[PDB]
């Protein structure tokens, strides 16, 4: 603050841009999202706010969106900005496929999303997207899992396991204690169980507020139903 | 205290009638090192003291060639000096390409003044903050000009700009009759310039690393001496 | 807060957007609107903010037809709502022209919500101070009820209310709504909720707007004041 | 429709020696059957020991040479007065020619100089930028006469590698004299530019003026 | 002092001439998907077989305005065209209505078209990129 | 005091007023000069007070009366730079009307056009209103003698007779008294010299001071031309 | 009040009294400039300027404080040097354009109006600032001799005698006395002598200055602007001293 | 606002046409930005029918005709060891002497080869440009570009100028880890055709007698390509493997 | 004589009373917020070395890219904001590739550095007179190591102010002060490539809070023959073990 936080183009005397930090603060208020990659899959987990009694649930949008048959995306922050970002990412994926005959790689799409977010910080007449994204998938004709995190400032990074959103510090500490990079979960079931147990550290109600999506090579994307998540939760509770 | 309320930009006058941003841009010149220029009826010379970030770094280039018959030295903001030098090169190139002419030094001074005045009356930009010394030789002989970024140009026999340039300027003014008649002897004029710029040294000595010379003349194209080429002048 | 609410493109130190919050707050000053989805139709009801008897009632301030399958209830500024309604009608006709098929409800809702979100990201634009209740039918999901707010977020509902008395109306709907409800029961429930939540002494016909989307095909019916009086007499209000 | 092209037919010849290069051209400038001038040079020193000629429509060739020389000036400004090599000049000229792909210069271009190892080098260009390095090339109206003379005189017959500058100059002069005797558009004068490690030297000889 | 518009033909072409639809994978090439022109429209086809009156009609009003400005410069001085252009720039710059295409009242007053109608007024007139955000990006140049 | 952003731009105050417009109105009285306009049977007369106290000024270059077209004359109350700006704009407008519609521009139409421009100034944030009051006089081919007035607010209206300046109230009261006595809206005279003399006498009576030939400017509009009198003409008119 | 608080931080803003304080501050900037005077004689104009003595390093013939807009128009200014140079360049452009268009030298009133419109246009928007110069210009045309003075607000007037700068009050008093004592008129050479005298009186605290005098007269310079040569300048200086 | 004044303040520059930035750049007035464009700028005549103008002025005495590439037979085929490219090397004769061997195969990069047909200048210029684009792509993505992407880039480029006058037919051959060996054919009509065996030029029918199997050794494949070229008729041979192209010569 | 707030350090186009532009100073502070990078130039090549600073162990260590290749003969190390560096690296690669396309030769290291600095100038007027492109100056500094035939091996330091220097040895980032102080004493003109690598590793170990190993540090070199190459983890680990044994 102190008069240095009223514009995107103002450096702080200690070399900070406070509006970026405030966009991160906006991101911190969204529901928690987790991404964990195993030996042969990537699992994205999301926290869902408890559905109201009169709220319809058949057409409610999911927290995990399919950018392309091999790349998926989850977010934390402002829900309305995420739709714009997802639409732009899907358009870019189709455009790249048309221009080069080849589907995008995960890193390329992450860089494009980060570029859009960076562009929306380069004018005093525009507002940055208050969204942090997790992009997961597999490169075409490849079997190495890819997981990336993108921030409102336009910075992106590559992680073995990452959390964003509300109460993400506790989930990150749990993952750091219970994840080993040299020995990742060798099966889909282990990765899903680890993701669910990480989400259970901050989800109050339990199974009904957890969404799990699994991505495998060769364009294999599966959204787990409530019954499977409930079974995982019950098994975790019994083993506890 | 009251100045603090009327120095926001270049489109604001103070209640006493002062334009403070232009004054600050002019003050920015003294943050640069000293450069000296002089001339006679046949040659014009620039002498520059260069500075380095530390012992592991190189020295800054203070003399820039604009055309085979004209060059300049700078003191002040580096980006402004870069912009103005490129602009002068473009104008000389245009003159040569379109008219097969050598651009006059006075024309270059007028163009620089016109370009610099615009930034001092409109919102959005800032005034330039570099002073320039332009030497050249054309159909009117040898010319030395001093450019101030407020949009001012003066024609002089000799001058100095930058930090502690007052001593060099006083020495040049005192010995005007000496170097005003050094015709056909470039070495004597260069030596006079070196002595003048030495008059502005403070706990420093000229070396082959921090001294730069430039000369233009009747049959001498604009030539820059650095390193060992100035060793005989030390 | 006063140093971070003059413009729509600046985040607060806590990450809040005050202009969007003020636009959301402005919705509470509008007349109540209610949408109820039954097993065989959708009912839209609304209360006018009429203060004089010199107002024409026969000739629509809360209910509009986007197309033969989709209608909306409005809570907020009327002129911004009319701008968005014309835009939605044009979009629906464009979809019909391009694909030779009726536009799905969710696509239209998402388009309008994207427009309203975009109006919160440019410094020269203020947010639309309106909330919409969309009632529609399509061959993909059947009957659908949606709500959109100034922030650009939209939600799906079975029974929903917007406007001045949203909390009490939602409480009553939660206490009274059933999944297997019929259109007539939905009409009675909406009327009773409006009567209970009204700040006026009585819920007369001239302070009401009513609409129903049902089947014989799918038919839209915007009730006339005489039909509103007849249903009010039938219910017992 | 207005026709923007013309023809000022002349003859040029470039030859690469062991450690030298030569570029020669006739100085006759003509229109149809009239003589515009009897000494109008077409071979120019472009700086950095590079000689250039663009034979054909004279205005297009003059424009191309002017653009190349201005580009060389900016190259010296932007790269600490670095010397422009002959291959880089050939690439620049290819780009300049192809920039007019849909409105081409009506010229044939030859450049000559010394390569990085000091050997003589000659580059020939098509009107839209296709270029190649060659030992010898003649262009213009009398090329089909000049080339057989050189082929009979030299083997590419003392080999070209062991010829001196004076012998090459004599061969060029003899070939141009023969072409002047046989071709109406060739005559008046011949100008030769020689590029060696010491620089560029000019020589001029008279030809038949009828 | 032109009456019929002149210098309407293009002198240079390139694959990146339209900066607003450049591909992100290959920045030197255009993005055909976001062009939304049918996908089979090379730029070269726009250089030939045009109706001869199209360029005259498209640039007519600008040509008349430029002639008026030149007359003002000749008769009144530099200040009059400077002020007219400044007023027009100020009016056009602060108008941003992504949901409308009609011109402003103040622009019509400045253009002396308060009570004038032409066919451009009568006839003022996708899958990808026809939303508010595209207009925001074009307006802000980001 | 405007007390807000209205200190600079034309936006509504909490009372519903535009302070910049009112301040331009206040600026209209800077010169401390009064002007009068009256209508004859077939002529219109405008008289403007001239104050040149400085002895170094050239009086012949001091004028607030402008010739807009062949038949239209204008008198301006306010500072001379804005007056000259408005004069050039009005000349251009009249010429453009003649070019576009094939007949000479009427005085009232020109007044309405200038009023619309002033409305633009009142509504646009980055445009300031001109601090002048304009009075156009002519003999229209359809309406006869015509006086119309426009102000910085964008308001324009026609008058039987008008007065503008710091002492306009007394002149207006005297005009109202004379018109009530005569029970007509115009001056019953056949020559414009008599109308000029009557207007001079009215100005002298209203201001309570005597005027010489150098203290006034007179403009006369007939059905043929609008023309400004010189010093000799005014001196001749004074002798009566 | 000379300081309008709350209404002086942006150009093109009206104060509650209807004043524009940025233009007034530009006037204040003008009032601190060097003293310059202009006198209108029977058939011409004379301009006089006081100069501070600078270093000997300046080239004597390349430092002229009186600008020639056109062969028949002379001009001096007080205030900001770059603003004066910009205005003189604009005036030269306007004169050249008029002469090209209508085959005659531009009349002084038309030139004055074009300059005044250009200056006034800079008091209309907040993205620019008013010029910080007051300009005294003049010349000879087919209608006779004309002398004008132009202010930062864009207001200009024709003058019998004009003065600007720090010593404007004393110069104006001397000009008023000269006008009073010569109801019939004044000649060009007498105008030169009086201009020298007025500059000397206005200067009088660092008694070291030079004097520049230019004139345009139908009888003397055939209606052309010329600087005063050595003999006449020396005579004027001697008359001013004695 | 002062920029507007400069725009309205004054002829000579207008006649020189140097008030336009493109003209200043093309003549190197303000610098060398003309030599800094990733997408080249191509001049067209400012008339209603540029295509007719070019076609009329190209199909008509001196040596200033547009050079045409050799119509000689070229063969490309793919096998388990990579790609074999064979070109009948018989240079034409003119009023010039060659300093060295003339290459009818463009080396786009140490991993990509192209074949010339139609306009020599078009092929050379656009394949050098394609090499620049591929280098930039590989720098950005930190991985070697696939043959499909490069062929598609060239195809889109030539399609943007379709009908303007370009004449070229090329074979892009490359060996990547993901795709294996790959051959595409791209011409100025915009066609982009993936294939196993390509024979282009005069005598293509005779050279299409390729005895072809996906189990040929490197020596057998080279011999088969040489024999096919000889049947079509020296021969220039190229063997493209995952590590790049190797020039044999025969 | 009263204390009042001054606001000359907020606008990038506003001068201080003494002629400073404090937004550039604050951009330099933002650079100092970054991690350490060190370059040492010898006659056998130029060595670059960076510290990999990871906030969490879950971050992929093989993902942080503070050293990039601009061209086969030009490499770069960055310190500061990553997105600004990404834009600058894209511009530098485009410049090198385009110069090769138009001149059929490698671009000089100093020419590429000048092009990057001209890009960095874009928060004001451009070097050729272009209009403003950026709202704020960059918040990242670059170390450009190259080899050309004209000037041998070169190391340049490029700043957001648009000015570059030539250095025999340079350090940027959080630990730049102590690292530069050590460089001033430990550099000489007769250093070998191996000695330069060992010195870079030693200085990185000195100014690193964490224990130096292959995971949190990265090395790279440029030589005339091999070009620009970033060392793998095994070679850096061997060099670190050798340095430990020597010390």
């Amino acid at each position: 603050m102190s008069g240095y936080d009223r514009a995107l183009s103002i450096f702080s005397p200690d070399g900070h841009i406070f509006q970026v930090e405030y966009a991160l603060e906006a991101v911190k208020r969204g529901t928690c999202a987790v991404g964990v990659k195993g030996k042969n899959c990537v699992v994205l987990g999301c926290e869902r706010r408890s559905t109201l009694k009169l709220q319809d649930t058949r057409i409610t949008p999911s927290k995990v969106s399919k950018i392309d048959s091999h790349v998926v995306l989850s977010f934390s922050g402002l829900n309305a900005d995420s739709r714009i970002l997802i639409e732009k990412a899907r358009v870019e994926a189709q455009s790249h496929r048309l221009t080069l005959e080849d589907p995008v790689t995960v890193e390329y799409l992450t860089r494009y999303v980060a570029g859009v977010q960076q562009r929306y910080t380069q004018s005093g007449g525009v507002r940055p997207f208050g969204v942090s994204t997790l992009i997961a998938g597999f490169d075409p004709r490849d079997d190495e899992p890819k997981l990336y995190q993108t921030e409102p400032s336009g910075i992106y990074s590559s992680w073995s396991a990452q959390t964003i959103g509300r109460n993400s510090k506790t989930v990150r500490e749990f993952l750091e204690k219970n994840y080993d990079r040299k020995e990742p979960p060798a099966t889909v079931e282990e990765c899903v169980k680890l993701t669910v147990r990480s989400l259970l550290e901050v989800v109050q109600t339990g199974a009904k507020n957890i969404e799990i999506t699994v991505v495998k090579p060769d364009s294999d994307i599966v959204a787990l139903s409530s019954e499977e998540i409930n079974q995982y939760v019950t098994q975790i509770e019994q083993e506890k | 205290m009251f100045r603090n309320n009327y120095d926001g930009d270049t489109v604001t006058f103070s209640p006493t009638g002062r334009l403070f941003q232009v004054e600050y841009a002019l003050e920015a010149i003294k943050q640069g090192s000293v450069t000296v220029g002089l001339r006679s009826n046949t040659h014009a010379v620039l002498v520059a003291l260069k500075r380095n970030a530390d012992e592991l770094s190189s020295y800054q280039k203070k003399i820039i060639k604009c055309d085979e018959h004209m060059g300049l030295s700078l003191a002040g903001l580096a980006p402004d000096a870069r912009v103005l030098s490129n602009y002068l090169r473009q104008q000389c190139n245009y003159s040569s390409l379109v008219f097969n002419r050598k651009l006059a030094v006075e024309r270059a001074g007028h163009l620089l003044c016109d370009k610099a005045q615009k930034n001092t009356q409109s919102y959005g930009g800032r005034p330039y903050g570099v002073g320039l010394l332009i030497i050249g030789y054309d159909k009117s002989g040898a010319h030395l000009l001093e450019f101030q970024p407020s949009g001012n140009v003066t024609e002089l026999y000799g001058t100095a700009i930058g930090a502690r340039s007052q001593g060099a300027k006083t020495y040049l003014e005192r010995t005007l009759d000496t170097f005003i008649k050094i015709d056909g002897n470039p070495d004597e004029l260069i030596k006079a310039g070196v002595e003048a710029i030495s008059q502005s040294l403070r706990d420093e000595s000229l070396t082959v690393d921090n001294l730069s010379i430039a000369i233009v003349g009747k049959d001498t194209p604009f030539t820059i001496y650095d390193g060992e080429a100035v060793a005989k002048y030390i | 807060s006063r140093r971070y609410d003059s413009r729509t493109t600046i985040f607060s130190p806590e990450g809040r957007l005050y202009q969007v919050e003020y636009a959301l707050e402005s919705i509470s000053h509008a007349g109540t609107a209610i949408g109820i989805m039954a097993s065989d139709g959708i009912v839209l009801a609304a209360e006018r903010k009429v203060t004089s008897t010199l107002l024409e009632q026969d000739t629509t301030e809360k209910l509009y037809k986007l197309n033969d399958k989709i209608a909306v209830a409005v809570a907020g500024l009327t002129a911004d709502a009319e701008i968005l309604i014309n835009t939605a009608r044009i979009h629906a006709q464009n979809y019909l022209k391009t694909y030779n098929e009726d536009i799905p409800v969710e696509i239209l809702v998402r388009r309008l919500s994207d427009i309203k979100q975009g109006y919160t990201q440019h410094g020269g634009l203020r947010p639309f101070g309106v909330s919409f209740i969309y009632a529609g039918y399509d061959d993909r999901y059947g009957y659908q009820l949606y709500t959109s707010n100034p922030s650009g977020n939209y939600t799906g509902w079975k029974a929903i209310s917007v406007g001045a008395n949203t909390s009490a109306a939602q409480t009553l709907l939660q206490m009274d709504y059933k999944d297997d409800m019929k259109v007539d029961d939905a009409i009675e429930l909406a009327l009773k909720t409006l009567s209970k939540t009204t700040d006026s002494s009585a819920l007369t016909y001239d302070r009401l707007e009513f609409a129903t989307i049902r089947k014989g095909e799918v038919y839209q019916k915007i009730f006339k004041p005489q039909e509103i009086k007849d249903i009010l007499v039938k219910t017992g209000i | 429709q207005f026709n923007p092209y013309g023809d000022n037919g002349g003859t040029i010849l470039g030859i690469a020696g062991e450690d030298f290069a030569v570029l020669a051209g006739d100085t006759r400038n003509i229109t149809d059957y009239s003589i515009n001038s009897r000494y109008e040079p077409k071979v120019f020193d472009c700086g950095d020991n590079i000689v250039m000629s663009a034979n054909g429509f004279a205005a297009d060739g003059d424009a191309l040479v002017k653009r190349f020389k201005n580009s060389v000036k900016w190259y010296h400004f932007d790269h600490n007065d670095k010397k422009l090599s002959i291959n880089s000049a050939a690439r620049n000229i290819q780009h300049l020619l192809y920039g007019k792909r849909f409105f081409p210069y009506y010229v044939h271009t030859i450049i000559a100089g010394l390569d990085e190892d000091g050997k003589g080098a000659v580059y020939s260009f098509d009107p839209v930028g296709s270029y190649e390095r060659e030992q010898c090339r003649a262009g213009g109206a009398a090329a089909s006469l000049i080339m057989p003379f050189l082929d009979n005189q030299v083997n590419f017959k003392k080999p070209l590698k062991y010829l001196s500058v004076e012998e090459v100059i004599k061969l060029v002069r003899d070939s141009f004299t023969s072409a002047t005797e046989r071709h109406i558009q060739v005559g008046d004068g011949l100008e030769i530019l020689i590029v060696t490690k010491d620089g560029v030297r000019k020589e001029f000889y008279e030809l038949k003026r009828d | 002092m032109n009456i019929v518009p002149q210098d309407t033909f293009k002198s240079q072409v390139s694959t990146d001439q339209d900066k607003s639809v450049l591909s992100s994978a290959v920045p030197s090439l255009p993005d055909t998907l976001r062009q939304q022109e049918g996908g089979a429209v090379p730029l070269s086809t726009q250089l030939n077989d045009r109706h001869p009156l199209e360029s005259t009609l498209k640039n007519w009003e600008t040509t008349q305005r430029q002639r008026q400005m030149e007359q003002y410069r000749q008769i009144f001085g530099i200040a009059e065209p400077m002020k007219r252009t400044m007023e027009m720039e100020i009016v056009n710059r602060t108008d941003f209505n992504p949901l409308s295409t009609n011109g402003s009242i103040h622009r019509d007053i400045l253009l002396n078209k308060e009570c004038s109608i032409d066919w451009e007024d009568v006839y003022p007139g996708t899958m990808v990129g026809d939303d508010v955000h595209s207009k925001i990006e074009k307006q802000l140049g980001i | 005091s405007a007390a807000g952003y209205d200190r600079h731009i034309t936006i509504f105050s909490p009372e519903g007023r535009l302070y910049q417009v009112e301040y331009a109105f206040k600026a209209t009285n800077q010169t401390n000069i009064n002007s009068l306009a009256v209508r004859g049977k077939d002529c219109t007369v405008v008289i403007s007070q001239k104050k040149v106290p400085d002895k170094l000024l050239d009086p012949t270059t001091v004028s607030y009366i402008f010739c807009i077209s062949r038949t239209i004359g204008m008198v301006v109350n306010g500072p001379i730079p804005d007056a000259r700006n408005a004069a050039l704009r009005a000349k251009a407008e009249a010429a453009e009307f003649r070019y576009k519609y094939g007949y000479d521009m009427p005085c009232d139409v020109l007044a309405k056009r200038m009023a619309n421009l002033s409305q633009i100034y009142t509504q646009r944030a980055y445009m300031r209103p001109l601090g002048v009051i304009l009075t156009f006089v002519s003999v229209d081919e359809e309406l006869g003698p015509s006086i119309y007035k426009t102000d910085p607010a964008g308001y324009y209206v026609g008058y039987k007779a008008t007065a503008t300046g710091p002492k306009q109230q007394e002149i207006t009261t005297n005009l109202e008294n004379h018109f009530k006595k005569s029970k007509i809206d115009h001056i019953n005279e056949e020559s414009w010299e008599k109308v000029v003399e009557f207007a001079i006498t009215h100005m002298i009576d209203a201001l309570g001071t005597e005027f010489s030939k150098n203290d006034l400017e007179v403009g006369v509009a007939t059905k043929d031309k609008f023309f400004t009198l010189s010093a000799e003409n005014i001196e001749e008119r004074l002798v009566a | 009040t000379s300081i309008g608080t709350g209404y002086d931080l942006s150009n093109s803003v009206f104060s509650p009294d209807g004043r524009n304080f940025q233009v007034e501050y530009a006037v204040k900037a003008v009032e601190n400039g060097t003293t310059s005077i202009g006198i209108k004689c029977n058939d011409g104009v004379v301009f006089a300027v006081e100069k501070l003595i600078t270093s000997k390093l300046l080239v004597p013939q390349k430092n002229v404080k009186i600008q020639v807009v056109d062969r028949h128009i002379g001009c001096v200014y007080s205030g900001l040097i770059p603003d004066g140079r910009h205005l003189v360049n604009r005036g030269r452009e306007e004169a050249a354009s008029f002469k090209k268009l209508y085959k005659t030298p531009i009349p002084i009133p038309a030139f004055a109006d074009r300059l005044g419109q250009y200056v006034q246009a800079h008091t209309l928007y907040n993205s620019v600032r008013p010029f910080g110069v007051s300009t005294i210009f003049g010349g000879v045309d087919k209608n006779g001799a004309h002398l004008y003075m132009l202010e930062p607000s864009g207001s200009y007037w024709g003058y019998k005698g004009a003065a600007t700068g720090k010593g404007r009050q004393s110069a104006k008093a001397e000009l008023e006395k000269l006008v009073d004592h010569h109801p019939e008129g004044l000649s060009a050479r007498e105008a030169v002598k009086q201009a020298a005298k007025i500059i000397y009186l206005a200067h009088e605290k660092e008694k070291d200055f030079e004097l520049e005098i230019s004139w345009c007269s139908l009888s003397e310079t055939n209606g052309l602007h010329k600087f005063v040569k050595g003999d006449l300048l020396q005579e004027a200086i001697d008359f001013a001293q004695k | 606002m002062q920029a507007i004044a400069d725009s309205f303040s004054v002829r000579l520059v207008k006649e020189l046409q140097y008030d336009n930035e493109q003209n200043l750049e093309s003549d190197f007035v303000t610098g060398a930005s003309q030599f800094q464009r990733l997408a080249p700028s191509l001049t067209v005549p400012p008339i209603a029918s540029p295509q007719q103008f070019l076609r009329a002025h190209t199909d008509d005495n001196p040596d200033c005709k547009i050079k045409i590439a050799h119509g000689t037979t070229t063969l490309a085929f793919r096998f388990q060891g990579g790609i074999i490219v064979a070109v009948d090397s018989r240079a034409t004769a003119g009023n010039w002497v060659a300093s060295q061997t003339v290459k009818k195969v463009i080396e786009i990069n140490p991993f990509l080869l192209g074949t010339m047909a139609g306009g020599a200048a078009d092929c050379q210029f656009w394949e050098t440009w394609l090499g620049s684009q591929c280098r930039l792509h590989e720098l950005r993505e930190k991985e070697r570009i696939s043959v499909a992407a490069a062929s598609k880039i060239l195809s889109n480029l030539v399609y943007q100028y379709k009908g303007a006058g370009l004449s070229m037919g090329t074979m892009i051959c490359g060996y990547t880890r993901k795709e294996g060996p790959t051959i595409y054919y791209v011409d100025s009509d915009g066609t982009r055709l993936k294939g196993d065996i390509f024979c282009v030029g005069s005598g293509q029918t005779f050279a299409y007698g390729v005895n072809y199997k996906w189990d040929l050794s490197v020596e057998d494949a080279l011999y088969l390509g040489k024999r096919s070229i000889l049947a079509a008729a020296s021969v220039n041979l190229y063997h493209v493997t995952e590590d790049g192209w190797i020039y044999h010569g025969n | 004589m009263f204390l009042t707030r001054s606001e000359y350090d907020r606008g990038v186009s506003t001068f201080s009373p003494e002629g400073r532009l404090f937004q550039v100073e604050y951009s330099l502070e933002a650079i100092k917020l970054g991690s350490t990078a060190i370059g040492i130039a010898t006659k056998e090549g130029v060595v670059l070395g960076v510290e990999k600073r990871a906030t969490s162990p879950l971050l992929e260590s093989d993902s942080i890219e503070k050293i990039v290749e601009i061209d086969r003969h030009i490499g770069c190390a960055m310190s500061g904001l990553t997105a600004d560096a990404r834009s600058m690296i894209e511009h530098a690669r485009t410049a090198a590739v385009t110069h090769n396309l138009y001149y059929d030769e490698d671009i000089n290291v100093e020419s590429l550095t000048q092009s990057v600095c001209d890009l960095a100038l874009r928060f004001g007027e451009g070097a050729s007179g272009e209009e403003r492109l950026m709202s704020r100056p960059f918040g990242v500094a670059l170390l450009i190591a190259g080899h050309d035939a004209d000037d041998g091996y070169q190391l340049f330091h490029a700043e957001p102010s648009g000015t570059f220097y030539r250095y025999n040895a340079k350090a940027i980032g959080s630990g730049s002060e102590g690292a530069q102080a050590e460089l001033l004493n430990e550099w000489h003109s007769s250093l070998t490539l191996k000695e330069a690598e060992l010195l870079v590793l030693k200085i990185l170990k000195q100014v690193m809070e964490e224990k130096l190993d292959e995971n949190n540090a990265q090395l790279s070199c440029i030589t005339k023959q091999d070009g620009f190459k970033i060392y793998d983890n095994e070679k850096t680990a061997e060099l670190i073990k050798e340095l430990k044994e020597k010390e």
